[PDB]
């Protein structure tokens, strides 16, 4: 004996197993009705009394495999699968069943063939019993995990959010199977079906408050185990470097809720798995990590939420050191680039957007002297793009206000740091176009145009 | 329904627990700061 | 003061941009008021001297 | 004031603390296993390249 205790200390597994163990099944009526064998019904009826009162031991488990495969009733296979799953996880009774099932793979394949059929409870009990033996060192099979993951019966219970116990048991079995490195390759193919329920399970708990005690997603035992298993399922699959790039590129929109989930929740299991999920994807061992770090920090603005989340600490200080190491790699990875090449490529691309390094005076200070190549052609090109967006591509729109507010806010730092920009701005024509943006809408961009007009008005007259 | 937290010395826990419980407080359990995680 | 929980990071991040924008608007309004007061004070002196 | 509320709250706090400690121990074991796996894989790759 000595099997793992997966799906044994959870309240959802004992609550779902309590309904199966509470009801009784008449194996003698099914055997007299020509639905099961007499020896399998007598061994199945004696196995329930021998599992408690009883606890070559695996000799009685041989008739239950043929009786469950021959019979078609989900109640007898659910009760026999519940008694075999309860006797398999124990360390004092049914020790020969783990050695008999681990020694013979035909009984494991016959027990796995009965699962994923009929009700979702018998498929969850048979899949948890086959996943418990497959997760140990006695036997291993990736074809049973890939064939079980390809079936819609096992993924249908985990995809449904109405049952937190069935999705929590399937998420815990997928996390225990995903804990091994061989199962992550076959389990990584079907991550698109399990990723929306895992993201909606964290977004649903993050969308609701965690102060009052309720049956929903909260700070109770079920919500912390479901959110910890949901974050631990993506955290176990985030160890691969190739999976972190495609997971960060595909689930970039749903991955932004991990920073708000750690600040909203008080448990360290969601903040540690949320910080470890971004910290594992932000490593230098994954291919194309600079595109995911620059896309997450530039697009998602993960640097301000990571800087604000880095101040608030809690228990599990190793996750705080992982978030502190991820914040320095995230800010140091994007801040290490050249500001002149990024400003020249951003001005040449005709796309202005607000960034963390785009609103600092240190980036425009070093790029102010390097921008002068011919009569300040960089500031004349940026002012020519800002005024050219005002001439063609008319204003009072959503698209022109971002580039107009970015160019007007960026022109204030260059006009304030360099007093010689008034000649290039007045010669190019941005001074007359800068005053027209204040009278219109976009009062944030009108405030940036009021700041650039105040900076030009400060140097125009003292 | 709402989580309440109070702090005081261990000499008036019965008087503060009776006055706090007499105004609608229920499920009052005295603990410390080193007994939790 | 609501009975539900609150976050200090949302208040600090929601107040830092308002404090910086209020400080920049106050400094630009004070500099524009000082420049407008200087030009308005020098306009009548320039017209009387001219 | 009541005696059952202190036992129910102490039992729920002890069960939540035990579940949080078990989850933190499992996460620490998984992180240590992943760090040991990458730490073995790097030196194994370097020694395999040099031997190659």
């Amino acid at each position: 004996m000595g099997a793992t205790k997966i799906l044994m200390d959870s309240t959802h597994f004992n609550e779902i197993r309590s309904i199966i163990r509470s009801r009784s099944v008449a194996w003698d009526a099914l055997a007299r009705s020509e639905e099961l064998s007499e020896i399998d019904a007598s061994t199945a009826k004696a196995l329930e009394s021998i599992l408690v009162k009883k606890n070559v031991n695996g000799k009685t488990l041989i008739p239950l495999i043929h009786l469950l495969s021959t019979s078609d009733n989900e109640d007898c296979k659910k009760s026999v699968q519940n008694l075999i799953a309860e006797l398999l996880s124990s360390d004092k009774y049914g020790d020969d069943t783990v050695k008999f099932f681990q020694e013979d793979p035909k009984q494991l394949e016959q027990l796995f063939d009965v699962s994923l059929k009929g009700d979702f409870q018998t498929v969850l009990i048979s899949g948890f019993n086959v996943v418990s033996l497959l997760v140990q060192n006695g036997l291993h099979n990736v074809k049973l995990v890939e064939k079980l993951l390809k079936n819609n019966n096992l993924i249908n219970i985990l995809q449904n959010i109405e049952q937190m116990d069935t999705c929590y048991v399937c998420i815990r079995l997928l996390q225990e199977l995903a804990v091994i490195p061989e199962y992550r390759d076959v389990i990584w193919l079907h991550e698109k079906k399990f990723m929306p329920t895992l993201f909606k399970i964290l977004q649903r708990a993050t969308d609701s408050q965690l102060a009052t005690r309720i049956v929903a997603t909260n700070s109770n035992h079920l919500g912390i185990q479901l959110q910890y298993h949901s974050l631990l399922l993506i955290w176990l699959l985030t160890f691969n470097p190739v999976f972190a790039n495609e997971l960060v590129q595909k689930y970039l929109s749903d991955f932004l809720d991990l920073l708000k989930l750690v600040k909203i929740t008080i448990k360290e299991k969601v903040s540690r798995l949320c910080i470890s999920i971004i910290l594992q994807c932000c490593s230098t061992r994954v291919k194309q990590h600079k595109k995911v770090i620059k896309q997450l920090l530039l697009l998602g603005n993960a640097l301000p939420t990571v800087q604000s989340l880095s101040e608030r600490k809690y228990s599990d200080e190793e996750l705080r050191q992982d978030i502190s190491n991820l914040k320095e790699i995230l800010e140091n990875e994007y801040q290490e680039l050249t500001s002149f090449d990024e400003y020249v490529a951003e001005l040449d691309s005709k796309l202005l957007c607000w960034s963390p390094p785009h609103v600092d005076n240190g980036f425009w200070s070093d790029n102010i002297d390097e921008f002068k190549k011919d009569n300040y052609k960089i500031f004349r090109q940026l002012i020519e793009l800002l005024q050219a967006k005002v001439r063609n591509g008319d204003v009072n729109a959503k698209q022109e206000k971002i580039i107009i507010q970015v160019a007007l806010n960026d022109i204030t730092h260059v006009v304030e740091l360099l007093p010689e920009s008034i000649d290039v701005l007045d010669k190019t024509g941005g001074k007359a176009d800068i005053m027209e943006l204040l009278n219109h809408s976009d009062s944030r961009v009108k405030y940036e145009a009021l700041k650039a007009t105040q900076a030009i008005i400060g140097y125009t007259f003292k | 329904m709402a989580l309440v937290q109070f702090y005081i010395p261990q000499e008036i826990s019965r008087d503060s627990a009776y006055t706090l419980g007499q105004l609608g407080l229920v499920q009052f359990r005295d603990l410390n700061s080193k007994v939790r995680a | 003061v609501p009975p539900s929980g609150s976050v200090i990071d949302d208040y600090v991040r929601n107040a830092s941009y308002l404090e910086e924008r209020l400080i920049q608007m106050e400094d630009a309004t004070d500099q524009i008021e000082v420049q407008k007061n200087d030009l308005e004070q020098y306009r009548f002196i320039l017209q009387s001297g001219d | 004031l009541t005696p059952n509320q202190v036992n129910d709250e102490l039992n729920k706090m002890q069960a939540f603390i035990r579940k949080e400690a078990e989850e933190k121990a499992k996460e620490i074991q998984l992180k240590a296993d992943q760090e040991y796996e990458i730490e073995k894989t790097n030196i194994v790759r370097n020694e395999t390249n040099n031997i190659d």
